[PDB]
């Protein structure tokens, strides 16, 4: 009653002994530029002004 | 002597955010199955 | 019968005022429990899906024959009179029973079996030489199928 | 008509991994045997990439290794996986042996004896591969070993002449160190399948030593999911070292190319051979060193015969486990001494602790198991 | 007829603790996310 | 065989009993013995009320270690109440092995 | 040869199998659209470019 | 060694609950740290004092090597 | 107490090659399946020598 | 121990020993043709070893 009253995704996802081994193949998507956030956001924040694309504009235009 | 110094400190960020996802989610598959055994009760009733 | 798996099995349909029990009971030796549970659970899941229009016609013929054969004397008719007045509040006649059997077909059977059996937690009881009675995780995972 | 029970391939998988009766109280120390099979497949895949670009030639070998680290794509991540994926093999191997010694698992005699064969073939394969980068530690570690191999009085002096290729150190010198290093990991694999054919006859031991045929559970789903959780926790700690400190465990002096015209300040093996190097230098003879080396690994076969206790495991034996951690704290002392200069304090400690390693296994353990029997009234 | 199943109230759900009137309804008012524990695992095993 | 300071060897036999902890799982001393081929023959010769008492005490202790638990300190097996139920049956199995061996040396 | 297929009540097993089937016909329409980084259906959705 | 062939047992009963009738973490840190503090007080009197004997040799073994090179 | 019938390694060899029931009238054409396993081990040993110098 | 010694095993060792010796001298002279032991091919000079 009070606990989560949403949908149940075990009458379709994962339940299959097949999916246990199909989520190397069918479950293998959706999350590469959702994690081009964080990875390419906190690397280029601690490294402020030190990488090559932060300084190349000096020796780009003559 | 170490030309891959910058490429490895960012590739070591693209897996630390992937083990913060994957590792809590196999640990909760583990606690689901083992709760059958963790809650069971035992009784011994021999003839008097 | 062909693999001498059991001595007997039966299904039951126990009812109450607000709830019920729906299931099966079987008797076998100590080396056949795990194989009896495999075949029983695979036929529940073949009625949630895949239930044919020929199976339902035979199951409707069986249900009418079990109705009139149970009322064949003053003692069984008197107990169908006395407890229909305490459950339904009236005695349902044998014409109202038959006009409810005439409506059922395979889509109703598939829909009503999926509602009660599919992906649900059963209650299990076992007594005797039962070391080959499978684990409850392996029991509860029998309550789906691997394709549908 | 269960296809998991009647198919000719699927029966063997079902009997070994799915429907296998397993004790219910198996702890985390039983996970490191499947981690050894994870570490072994990883070293075979990574090693086959590194063999496509290596050249066995004492003039052009230090340069073949720098070519993968600076020119070949992903060569820096595959090379430093291999050097660090062998330190992980050896930390899992020493936890695995200390488990079977603590819980009495050597009583499976045919399983334990194939294990001691696996401990020799692993320690020999990691020696042949460290000479292959051909730096200042790869040369001055191979000439320390072959001096102790030409002291065997009847076969010793013609045997080192065969492994060096008939010469000292030339092109056909590293061709035999490279050939035995390619082959022995595929023999470690076949000896590990025979290792588990003998464990299947009794099933597993359990922390209590008492048999457990009343309280079995199936292997799937309970330990197929608990092992997967332990294998992902291993790849986390492994990739931390490849991507944050890949030179933490090695040595800088192996980045100087091999040249006898100069001399390194120290001779230092890897961290997992330092206990076996503190025992060679502890005996001032080339015969009592090659015999005290092989006696440190062959003493494991006497462990079934030296057991004089009424119980199997050390869970209920509190004086016998007080001596189990004196044996672990003595292989730590032999690892610190093994990377020190041969000076005044580092030899009185190196020989008083090479004695205590043999006095604990052979003498002090079987006498303390008897005092325990006498206090339990047998 | 002398044995009784012992109580599981230290292991019950947040609400089925009271065993009176959650017969068939609230089998999904009990329930919509830890089945999806294995769903976001699919997306976590994914890349 | 001491007779004056037998006070001392009784304290050390009690101390090793409680430093060992098979009583905290509610076990008796003859439950924890390693079964070789002599012990597997002595178990087969027990009366059935003694055999059934031992199978349950072991199952309750394998289950207590699956959850890293200990019984409360009222169900711990006491020192002067451990019954050596197997030691009479095992001394006779060993004695019948040492007789078939002295007969093969003749 | 394959009169296993012909029957008045074997085609019962298809018309409820296709509401399952229709959807795994498009597991390539999401799965291998991602996985090769194909040029095909990327500019179709305005979110993913 | 299959399941209905391992042993012989009489007069024992087992009661078990479904995984879907149970909350995930019943007692996590109200019971967790008094259970770990029990297992630490037991096996630290057998494990630790062997490793402080390595420590007193290490601290003495590098206080003799550094006086071996000076006055 | 026949060790060919009770040893865990030796059972598998005994069942597959020693005590296996075989037809009595097997001719010469059934020999070329073990000759394929001879030709395969030979190509693997000879090929590993040629890979050290290529 | 007392499992092992007596008038039985050592008279089973009596007809063992010829077996042991011709299990030992099999290992002695058999090792020298496989691994090219040139220090023992000298002792019987009739066998032209290497050309
Ligand atoms: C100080 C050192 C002491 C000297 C040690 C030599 C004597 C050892 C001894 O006293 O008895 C041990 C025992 C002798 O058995 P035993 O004479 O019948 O009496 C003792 C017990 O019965 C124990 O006998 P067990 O039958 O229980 O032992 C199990 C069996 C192991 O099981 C086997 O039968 C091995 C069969 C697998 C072959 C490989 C298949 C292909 C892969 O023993 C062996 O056959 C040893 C061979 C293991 C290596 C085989 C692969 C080598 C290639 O076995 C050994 O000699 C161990 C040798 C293997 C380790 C050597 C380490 C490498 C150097
Ligand atoms: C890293 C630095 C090197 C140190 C490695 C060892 C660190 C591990 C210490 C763990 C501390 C600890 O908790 O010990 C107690 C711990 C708790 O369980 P108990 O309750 O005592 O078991 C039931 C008894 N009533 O005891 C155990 O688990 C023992 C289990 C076996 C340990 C497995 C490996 C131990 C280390 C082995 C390395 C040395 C031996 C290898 C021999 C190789 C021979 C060449
Ligand atoms: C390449 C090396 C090895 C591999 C792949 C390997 C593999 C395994 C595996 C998978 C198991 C079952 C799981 C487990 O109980 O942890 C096991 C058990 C065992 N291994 Fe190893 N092993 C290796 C080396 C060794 C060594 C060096 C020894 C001892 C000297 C050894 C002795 C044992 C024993 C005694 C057991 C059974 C323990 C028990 O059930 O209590 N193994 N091994
Ligand atoms: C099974 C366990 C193995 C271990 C413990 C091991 C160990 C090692 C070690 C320690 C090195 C030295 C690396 C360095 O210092 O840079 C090395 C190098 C090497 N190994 Fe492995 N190895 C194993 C398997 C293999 C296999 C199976 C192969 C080939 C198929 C292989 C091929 C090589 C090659 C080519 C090198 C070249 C030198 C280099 O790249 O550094 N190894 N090995
Ligand atoms: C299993 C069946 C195999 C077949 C049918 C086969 C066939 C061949 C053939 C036809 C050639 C060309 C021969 C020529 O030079 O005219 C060749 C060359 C070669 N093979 Fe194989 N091979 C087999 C296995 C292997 C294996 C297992 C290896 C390596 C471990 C290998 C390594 C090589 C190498 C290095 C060459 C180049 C050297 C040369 O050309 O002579 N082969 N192989
Ligand atoms: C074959 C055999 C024989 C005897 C005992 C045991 N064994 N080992 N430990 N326990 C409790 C046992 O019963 C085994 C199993 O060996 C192992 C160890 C890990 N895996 C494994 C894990 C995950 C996956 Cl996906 C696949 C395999 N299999
Ligand atoms: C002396 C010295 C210096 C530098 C490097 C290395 N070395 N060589 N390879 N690796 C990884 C190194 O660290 C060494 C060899 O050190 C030891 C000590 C005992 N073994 C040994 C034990 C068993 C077996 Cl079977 C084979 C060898 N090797």
């Amino acid at each position: 009653a009070a606990p989560t009253l949403t949908a149940r995704l075990y009458s379709l996802l994962f339940r299959r002994t097949s999916t246990f081994a199909l989520t190397i193949a069918v479950g293998a998507l959706f999350f590469e530029r959702a994690f081009d956030q964080g990875a390419d956001a906190i690397y280029e924040h601690i490294n402020q002004g030190k990488l090559w694309k932060h300084i190349k504009h000096k020796y780009e235009n003559k | 002597s170490e030309p891959e110094h910058d490429h490895r400190k960012r590739m070591g960020l693209k897996m630390l955010m992937m083990m913060g996802l994957l590792l809590p989610l196999v640990y909760a598959m583990k606690r689901h199955k083992w709760s059958v055994l963790k809650s069971r009760k035992l009784a011994y009733r021999p003839p008097k | 019968a062909t693999r001498k798996l059991c001595q007997s099995f039966q299904t039951f349909n126990i009812c109450y005022a607000e709830t019920g029990l729906l299931g099966a009971h079987f008797v076998c030796d100590n080396m056949s429990i795990d194989d009896m549970m495999f075949f029983l659970q695979g036929q529940w899941m073949r009625l949630c899906t895949s239930a044919t229009e020929s199976e339902v016609v035979r199951g409707k013929n069986i249900l009418r024959n079990a109705l009139v054969s149970h009322l064949d004397g003053t003692t069984p008719v008197c107990e169908d009179i006395g407890r229909s007045l305490l459950t339904y509040g009236r005695r349902i006649p044998l014409a109202e029973w038959e006009s409810r059997i005439a409506e059922v077909d395979a889509s109703v059977v598939r829909e009503v079996c999926s509602k009660y059996f599919y992906d649900q937690c059963p209650a299990v009881a076992g007594l005797g030489p039962i070391e080959q009675l499978p684990d409850y995780n392996r029991i509860r995972s029998g309550m789906f199928w691997l394709r549908f | 008509t269960n296809i998991r029970k009647s198919h000719p391939l699927m029966k063997i998988i079902n009997n070994a991994f799915i429907d296998l009766p397993a004790p219910s109280n198996i702890s985390s120390w039983w996970n490191f045997g499947s981690l050894l099979g994870i570490c072994l497949i990883l070293q075979i895949l990574t090693g086959l990439f590194l063999a496509m670009h290596y050249t066995s030639d004492t003039t052009t070998a230090f340069s073949s290794v720098t070519h993968i680290c600076r020119d070949v794509n992903y060569g820096w991540v595959i090379r430093y996986l291999h050097a660090n994926g062998a330190s992980m093999f050896f930390i899992c191997l020493f936890i695995h042996v200390g488990r079977g010694l603590y819980y009495g698992s050597y009583m499976f005699l045919e399983t334990w004896n194939i294990g001691v064969v696996l401990l020799f073939t692993v320690m020999a394969t990691a020696f042949m591969g460290y000479v292959l980068p051909w730096g200042q530690m790869s040369f001055w570690g191979a000439t320390v070993i072959t001096n102790l191999l030409s002291a065997i009085p009847y076969i010793g002096t013609d045997l080192v002449e065969w492994i060096w290729g008939g010469f000292s150190v030339d092109k056909a010198t590293l061709t035999r160190f490279f050939a035995f290093h390619f082959i022995l990991p595929f023999i470690i694999t076949a000896l590990a399948a025979v290792h588990l054919l003998f464990l299947h006859e009794t099933g597993s031991n359990n922390p209590t030593g008492i048999s457990s045929d009343m309280d079995k559970i199936p292997f799937h789903p309970y330990y197929t999911i608990k092992d997967i959780l332990g294998a992902l926790f291993m790849m986390l700690i492994l990739l931390i070292l490849v991507l944050f400190s890949p030179d933490l465990l090695g040595d800088p002096d192996n980045y100087t190319p091999a040249n006898p015209l100069n001399t390194p300040p120290h001779i230092k093996p890897e961290w997992y051979f330092l206990f076996a190097y503190a025992i060679l230098r502890s005996i001032p003879n080339k015969l009592g060193g090659v015999l005290a080396l092989v006696a440190s690994i062959l003493i494991l076969i006497l462990m079934p015969m030296l057991h004089t206790s009424k119980q199997r495991s050390m869970m209920f034996r509190p004086l016998s486990q007080c001596l189990f951690w004196m044996l672990v704290a003595d292989l730590i002392t032999l690892t610190w001494i093994g990377g020190q200069p041969v000076e005044h304090p580092f030899i009185i400690i190196g020989q008083l602790a090479s004695i205590l390693y043999f006095l604990i296994i052979l003498v002090l353990m079987p006498i303390t198991s008897i005092i325990e029997n006498n206090l339990l009234k047998w | 007829t002398d044995i009784r199943v012992p109580d599981f109230s230290d292991y019950r759900r947040a609400e089925v603790l009271d065993s009176t009137k959650s017969s068939k309804e609230s089998s999904d008012a009990r329930k919509g996310f830890s089945y999806l524990i294995t769903a976001t695992t699919t997306v976590g095993v994914a890349y | 065989a001491v007779a004056a300071s037998s006070k001392w060897l009784e304290g050390i036999r009690k101390w090793y009993y409680n430093a060992a902890g098979f009583n905290k799982l509610g076990l008796m001393r003859d439950d924890t013995i390693y079964e070789d081929d002599d012990v597997k023959e002595a178990i087969r010769r027990l009366p059935e009320n003694l055999y059934n008492d031992r199978v349950f005490r072991i199952k309750r202790a394998l289950d207590l270690t699956m959850r890293q638990q200990i019984l409360p300190k009222e169900q711990w097996t006491k020192y002067e109440e451990d019954k050596f139920y197997l030691e009479p049956y095992l001394k006779e199995v060993i004695r019948e092995r040492k007789e078939r061996e002295e007969w093969a040396k003749k | 040869m394959l009169s296993r297929f012909l029957g008045p009540r074997y085609r019962e097993l298809a018309r409820n199998w296709i509401p399952t089937a229709s959807m795994w016909g498009a597991v390539g329409a999401v799965g291998l659209v991602w996985a090769t980084d194909w040029r095909l259906i990327l500019d179709w959705v305005p979110y993913i470019n | 060694r299959e399941f209905g062939h391992l042993t012989r047992m009489r007069h024992v009963i087992t009661y078990s609950l479904s995984p879907f009738e149970q909350r995930a973490f019943p007692h996590y840190f109200t019971k967790g740290i008094p259970n770990v503090l029990r297992r630490t007080r037991a096996c630290i009197l057998r494990v630790a004092p062997p490793f402080v004997v390595f420590y007193l040799v290490y601290t003495w073994g590098t206080q003799e090597f550094e006086k071996s090179k000076r006055k």
